[PDB]
């Protein structure tokens, strides 16, 4: 999971 | 004729309650306002999403759970890591209520569009495109274009979705991934780290919806020409090869000059080129916003962009307003981009135009 932020 | 615009006091206050873009839709709206915009568009009020609207795509488990830590804003709920909630998309007190109208004003754009009501329908305060059927995801609880593509879906039989944001459309890639009838484009930075992560040009979809994703990832720095070249030479093949009905597009305007994400380096006149290509197909369009974190200028390019779907020369000149004290140092519509350089090599560009092409020959 990526941070967008 | 006259375009829907969607709108209501209620709706804009309730959409500037979002703790990551804090007031942007009513400047969004106020900017619109100033250049007397809305009085030349049909004013709808937006619908709230029922729980049936929204369970045509979410799943009712994560709809539940949205609905629950709304109550009193539980932000520590042992399932919430699970449903996506978090640093991005926290748990606030009534972000359910939130969801559910801007879902419900996709909708009801949607529905003037079936009726006939318009050819063209905005809600700048959607296009929440990372959201999935049982997460939040990116700054996004709901998929407000995804539940509009399925209610266009009862009237157009192919439905064509453009995504301008500066991120991959991944919810609604994903949403549609397994068929035929919505093709998704999306043209977005793409790199190690960069979210969400996904959208190489080597993901087409997938089963019978295989060929019907184009993903055109694209490097930091690029300016109009450039962009647009590239946004006309895709749209041209896949509106030739896919034939579409209707037409949702998303133009988060987290790509233009200014924005703190200081990724893409472009300018509204661009963004309103790639607008103006696809209104010239005289197709029911939805009209969508997205990212757009230097307010002002997200204000001044959905204000540009309804003047192109109107087909009125704006003065460059901002109009006195509320939030006029927030557009310096300039005070004018344009926005000049950054002398940085733009990272996109010709040969890079070129492969992955040929790779798309390539793609493409499937449909047709
Ligand atoms: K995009
Ligand atoms: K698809
Ligand atoms: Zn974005």
């Amino acid at each position: 999971r990526h941070k967008k932020x | 004729l006259v375009p829907v615009y969607i709108y209501s006091p209620e709706y804009v206050s309730m959409c500037d309650s979002l703790a990551k873009i804090p007031k942007r839709a009513s400047m969004v709206h106020s900017l619109i306002e100033a250049y007397a915009l809305h009085k030349q568009m049909r004013i709808v009020k937006p619908k709230v999403a029922s729980m049936e609207e929204m369970a045509t795509f979410h799943t009712d488990a994560y709809l539940q759970h949205l609905q629950k830590v709304s109550q009193e804003g539980d932000d520590d709920h042992p399932d919430s890591i699970e449903y996506g909630l978090g640093y991005d998309c926290p748990a606030t007190e009534g972000i359910f209520d939130y969801a559910a109208a801007i879902g419900g004003a996709t909708i009801t754009a949607a529905q003037c569009l079936i009726d006939g009501m318009c050819k063209v329908a905005i809600n700048w305060s959607g296009g929440w495109h990372h959201a999935k059927k049982d997460e939040a995801s990116g700054f996004c609880y709901l998929n407000d274009a995804v539940l509009g593509i399925l209610r266009l879906r009862r009237k157009f039989e192919r439905i064509l979705y453009v995504d301008l944001d500066l991120h991959h459309g991944d919810g609604v890639e994903d949403a549609f991934s397994f068929t035929s009838k919505v093709m998704t484009v999306s043209l977005h930075k793409f790199s190690p780290g960069f979210f969400p992560g996904t959208g190489d040009v080597s993901d087409v979809g997938l089963g019978k919806g295989r060929y019907y994703s184009v993903n055109v990832p694209i490097q930091g720095g690029i300016q109009d020409e450039k962009y647009y070249q590239i946004c006309e030479s895709v749209l041209k093949e896949v509106y030739q090869a896919f034939n579409p009905k209707a037409v949702v597009l998303q133009l988060g305007a987290d790509t233009i000059a200014g924005d703190p994400m200081c990724s893409f380096n472009m300018t509204p006149v661009g963004i309103g080129k790639c607008l103006k290509y696809i209104l010239q197909w005289q197709l029911a369009t939805l009209i969508l916003g997205g990212g757009g974190f230097n307010l002002a200028n997200t204000a001044r390019c959905w204000t540009y962009l309804t003047g192109v779907i109107l087909g009125k020369t704006l003065s460059s000149e901002i109009p006195d307003h509320e939030f006029f004290t927030a557009y310096g140092p300039d005070y004018v519509l344009e926005i000049t981009p950054s002398c940085r350089p733009d990272r996109n090599e010709p040969h890079r560009i070129q492969q992955i135009l040929n790779y798309i092409k390539g793609n493409l020959k499937h449909v047709v």
